[PDB]
């Protein structure tokens, strides 16, 4: 029992660093998706001055 | 090569523009013509043959 419960605690910590990596990657790829964003504009707009 | 700007933010959202004028911009069917209809813009008569 004290076993597996030390391991609970863990794995709650476990679990909270995984969040954390996620966390990172979600925050680059916001970064990479507002990068999208502007480049759809410059797409538009190479659309039109394309004429 | 038609004038085809953009007009929304997505596929086919376009309107295509024509132009054409010139000196050679009288009177025609596909060409303006020879003698006539092509010069009248260009060399109008009235240099001695009008009399």
């Amino acid at each position: 029992m004290r076993g597996q419960i030390r391991g609970l605690e863990m794995a709650s910590k476990n679990s909270q660093d995984g969040i954390s990596l996620i966390q990172t990657a979600e925050g680059a790829l916001t970064e990479t998706h507002a990068i999208l964003q502007r480049v759809r504009e410059l797409v538009v707009q190479a659309g039109n001055t394309g004429t | 090569k038609n004038l085809v700007f953009q007009i929304g933010a997505n596929a086919t959202q376009q309107i295509s523009v024509n132009i054409e004028d010139m000196g050679a911009d009288a009177l025609g069917i596909k060409e303006a013509d020879g003698s006539i209809a092509a010069l009248h813009s260009v060399n109008d008569l009235d240099v001695t043959k009008f009399a």
